[PDB]
């Protein structure tokens, strides 16, 4: 069999930005590599057939080049959507196989995160349980600290980080921070905090909200 | 123009045997290879195998001998992958790709298809709305949400009044703990038509086909 | 008095050449690379001269030693070795009629070919033809195509609605009716065979200096031609690439063991006819030994020949030489190696030279294929028969016509491989096992090392002897028990056989073999005596 080997998993480019993605087959291949766009949720989608040539309905600025076993994908202009994860894969011999994967990270300057606390619902108040939430939108880049004050004490059993994918239209991060409590516990206490440390400022955004029906 | 339309997810107990469809359309059915590939949760792509459409030539992987089966039918021109001796590894995303007989590119691919094997149970998923306090500042935009908490398998969908307007929503992914998942939606949206006008989040879990639709109230 | 002692050949070279015109044919051609690179590439040398060593050459020069020392037919010489097993002189009398009926229509095809290439554009290049469809797609056309499932390139579409017009039959069901082309090309054939063997040894090992000689220079032409095509060592690697891990399949052994035998053909009273007309004094055992290791290397450089133009094919296209070689038969020389050689300069030349060379590499076969049955017919029925040469010659000729009728039909090419799988292989190994174990077991193969001892000089070694004893009839005993246990569902061109074929097979395969335990049972049957008594005198041949 071929063993396709796509040694960087993944690749920081910016918006407008030359980058090229690389594919190294396990032998000779001549012109048969084809190159694959899989954008976050979708289907995988063909770029480029046979090396070089492209496929319909592909802009212009994805081009692909190479001759006999390493094979190079490239971007001239990159753009918001141009976000996808990018696969190699070879036409010649059976079994036909793909690359492990390159995810492309778009670069951009730093963004300050938004953070919004929520108390629990009257809806799962009654069920009996109250989950207090904190949502980090829209800041860059990935790397950002969240602490959590249930009435000042840094809370961290309970806590669930979820971060999503890049944006494809602003190029920025989002995040999830949960604190999951039960209902005694939460009419118990009153004015919940959660803060962000992120490195656009040195001091973290405190966000607080009071039980006492707001 | 050329569609593939897979069909849904699968919630199916391991040892069992789940069967996939592929409905094909916009070009002549029986002029190109139909082929299956499967997508392992963060892997790569993997090549099952291919079929001819005049004869059921079914061309497989060393690898998937045994393991899948393919057929097809031009009645209908939809073709078909049969997997036997579900695991844990199976539980995966499948699609059935449109290609050429050379050269043998995958031009046209499915929407996929979520298959889950595990013995847990269809749980319906909680939702509960993640509204704003009434002692807040009102801004030029407010912020929104709705809890999906407590489901199985990974089958839900969260949507945003019938999908409008929906640009400005965050999504945070599911996670997975104690066999159950948990997820949480926003939306950004200013605050010149609230709470004048109606907003309201519904949640769909396939699976286990409940739809419990809660508006946000302050 | 009268004819009294046999004919001799007029020279050393001629029956050199002449064997090994026998032994080189397509199948040295196509079947060996494929087979070869198919079966573990390059590791398939280790067991396929085994299989030679241990079975093709022992029944190869035993064969030819029995021939060159007894002076008779295919017919005569189991009146005096074994009169119960004549019926095996019969037997091959048969099998060869029933390969004469295919083997030549393959020539007559690539003789249609070369009248059809003297043209300075060939026609199976272009798709403005009066027998192409509309899925026929070709070069020197726009680029970015993308092949689909109904589309058909126009060697494709040439070899299969003009020369065989295999798409006007249904299979073997309804073949009918005649292409009269081939009907005339294997005429011709008859006829070039029909000046060739009328006369006898003297003009088959006259015509053999071209017939068996040519197929090289072909070869050589071909072959600097194919190795200085860009991208050729594809196919080269694709063709010698040890994969030793296919070596501990048992299939593969069979296959060599196959192979070495049919591409040897041993048995078949061929050898026995070409050796009969030899000196006594004269050595054999060298002779065995060059032929055999030339039939062998000229297979191995034609792997060459035919793997570089395929590795230029793959190269052209888009590599994994073997989906370019997926179809071993008529199709890797008709359509993939004529669309390849239709690409390089001056290609009417290497066309002109290439089915040539395929008719040059049939003719010499076919002669000896000929010889055995006309020596022993003429050799069983003496005085009675040898009134004339030219009479029974031309009667077989013109038999080989009518048989070959049925091969001329639009679905000919069906029928030629029923007859090519079913008929011929398990009833020429049974005669070759039956024929080995008859002349080393019931002669006694002592007294073989004496007719040889007396032959040669000296007595052969015991290699020979073990060989002829044990290794070679289990040689052959092998394929035939792994043929019988799985007979092979076959399929050509997108039409897979009927599951009666099969059925139609073994009666092909057994309508020749009914001879000999019928034989057996006419002698036994016919000589009162006790059973005990008549196949005691019906084992020891004669005394005197
Ligand atoms: Br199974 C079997 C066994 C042996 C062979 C030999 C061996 C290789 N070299 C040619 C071939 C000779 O094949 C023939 C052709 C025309 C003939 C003929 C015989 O006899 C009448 O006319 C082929 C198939
Ligand atoms: C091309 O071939 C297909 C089957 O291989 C056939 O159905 C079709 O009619 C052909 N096209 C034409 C124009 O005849």
């Amino acid at each position: 069999d071929i063993v396709m080997t796509q040694s960087h998993k993944f690749m920081s480019t910016s918006v407008g930005d030359r980058v090229s993605i690389t594919c190294k087959a396990s032998q000779d291949v001549s012109t048969a590599v084809a190159w694959y766009q899989q954008k976050p949720g979708q289907s995988p989608k063909l770029l480029i057939y046979s090396a070089s040539y492209r496929y319909t309905g592909v802009p212009d600025r994805f081009t692909g080049s190479g001759s006999g076993t390493d094979f190079t994908f490239t971007i001239s202009s990159v753009q918001a959507e141009d976000l996808a994860v990018y696969y190699c894969q070879q036409h010649y011999s059976i079994p036909r196989t793909f690359g492990g994967g390159t995810k492309l990270e778009i670069k951009r300057a730093d963004a300050a995160p938004t953070v919004s606390i929520f108390p629990p619902s009257s809806e799962q108040l009654t069920s009996g349980g109250a989950s207090v939430v904190c949502f980090l939108n829209n800041f860059y880049p990935k790397d950002i600290n969240v602490k959590w004050k249930i009435d000042g004490s840094e809370r961290q059993n309970g806590v669930l980080n979820s971060w999503t994918d890049q944006d494809s239209k602003d190029s920025t991060y989002s995040m999830s921070s949960t604190l999951t409590l039960t209902k005694d516990e939460y009419e118990r206490h009153n004015s919940y905090t959660c803060e962000a440390t992120h490195k656009t400022s040195t001091s973290p955004i405190v966000k607080s909200f009071n039980r006492n029906e707001c | 123009e050329v569609q593939l339309q897979q069909s849904g997810p699968e919630l199916v107990k391991p040892g069992a045997s789940v069967k996939i469809s592929c409905k094909a359309s916009g070009y002549t059915f029986t002029d190109y290879y139909m082929n299956w590939v499967k997508q392992s949760h963060g892997k790569s792509l993997e090549w099952i195998g291919n079929i001819n459409p005049n004869n059921g030539g079914t061309s497989y992987n060393q690898k998937f001998k045994g393991k899948a089966t393919l057929t097809v039918d031009k009645s209908s021109t939809t073709a078909y992958m049969e997997l036997r001796s579900l695991t844990s590894e199976d539980s995966a995303v499948y699609y059935c790709t449109r290609s050429p007989v050379r050269p043998y590119y995958f031009d046209y691919w499915g929407q996929g298809t979520t298959l889950t094997v595990s013995s847990a149970k269809t749980t319906p998923p909680s939702v509960y709305p993640l509204a704003p306090g009434c002692g807040d500042t009102t801004g030029s935009s407010v912020t929104l949400g709705c809890l999906v908490k407590g489901y199985f398998p990974e089958s839900v969908t969260v949507t945003w009044n019938s999908g409008s307007l929906s640009s400005s929503v965050h999504t945070f992914p599911a996670l997975l703990q104690s066999g159950l998942y948990t997820m949480s939606s926003s939306v950004t949206v200013p605050s010149s038509t609230w709470p004048s006008q109606t907003v309201t989040c519904s949640v769909a879990h396939p699976a286990s086909s409940t739809t419990v639709d809660k508006k946000l109230e302050p | 008095g009268s004819q009294g002692e046999r004919e001799t050949w007029g020279k050393k070279v001629d029956f050199l050449l002449s064997v090994i015109g026998y032994a080189v044919d397509l199948g040295n051609v196509w079947r060996f690379p494929y087979i070869c690179a198919q079966n573990g590439g390059g590791a398939f040398l280790l067991p396929y001269t085994i299989m030679a060593i241990f079975g093709g050459i022992p029944l190869f020069y035993m064969e030819l030693a029995l021939g060159q020392y007894h002076r008779n037919g295919c017919i005569s010489i189991w009146r005096k070795i074994c009169p119960i097993f004549k019926g095996i002189g019969y037997a091959i009398c048969i099998i060869a009629f029933y390969i004469a009926s295919y083997y030549n229509t393959i020539m007559a095809w690539a003789l249609y070919y070369l009248i059809s290439s003297f043209t300075d554009q060939l026609p199976w290049t272009s798709c403005k033809n009066s027998w192409n469809t509309g899925n026929c797609t070709n070069y020197f056309s726009e680029d970015n195509i993308t092949w689909t499932l109904h589309s058909t390139s126009p060697a494709e579409e040439f070899y299969t609605r003009h020369v065989l017009q295999i798409h006007r039959s249904k299979g073997l069901q309804d073949l009918g009716g005649i292409s009269w082309q081939l009907a005339l090309c294997i005429m011709l054939i008859f006829t070039v065979i029909y000046f060739s063997i009328w006369k006898g040894v003297k003009t088959s090992g006259k015509v053999v200096w071209v017939t068996a000689t040519f197929p090289y220079i072909a070869l050589s032409v071909l072959l600097v031609r194919g190795a200085t095509l860009p991208g050729a060592w594809r196919g080269v690697l694709f063709y010698l690439k040890p994969n030793w891990q296919k070596l501990l399949e048992t299939g593969v052994w069979i296959d060599a063991a196959a192979q070495i035998f049919f591409s040897l053909g041993p048995g078949f009273g061929v050898l026995l006819a070409f050796a009969s007309y030899n000196k006594f004094n004269n050595n054999c055992y060298q002779d065995a030994l060059v032929t055999s290791v030339v039939n062998c290397m000229t297979s191995f450089v034609s792997g060459f020949v035919i793997f570089t133009v395929l590795g230029y094919m793959a190269e052209m296209r888009n590599e994994d030489v073997s989906e370019v070689a997926k179809d071993a038969g008529p199709s890797l020389l008709f359509i993939t190696y004529a669309e390849a050689i239709a690409n390089m300069p001056a290609s009417t030349f290497f066309a002109i030279i290439f089915f040539l060379m395929l008719i040059t590499l049939g003719l010499d076969s076919t002669f000896a294929g000929l010889e055995g049955v006309i020596t022993a017919v003429l050799d069983e029925f003496p005085h009675v028969w040898a009134k004339r040469r030219e009479r029974f010659v031309l009667a077989v000729v013109i038999t080989c016509f009518f048989g070959s009728l049925v091969t001329l039909t639009f679905g000919g090419a069906y029928v030629v491989k029923l007859l090519e799988e079913y008929a011929t292989g398990p009833a020429v190994l049974t005669v070759a096992l039956i024929e080995a174990v008859a002349v080393s077991w019931f002669y006694g193969i002592t007294q073989f090392c004496r007719d040889v001892k007396e032959m040669l000089g000296f007595s052969p070694g015991w290699f020979w002897r073990i060989c002829w004893v044990a290794i070679s009839p289990l040689f052959l005993l092998f394929i035939i028990a792994s043929f019988l246990m799985s007979p092979p569902q076959l399929r050509l061109f997108q039409y897979n056989y009927p599951y009666w074929s099969i059925i139609l097979g073994y009666a092909i395969g057994t309508s020749s073999f009914i001879c000999i335990p019928t034989y057996i049972a006419y002698r036994l049957i016919i000589t009162p005596g006790t059973f005990k008594e008549r196949i005691i005198k019906s084992i020891t041949p004669e005394t005197p």
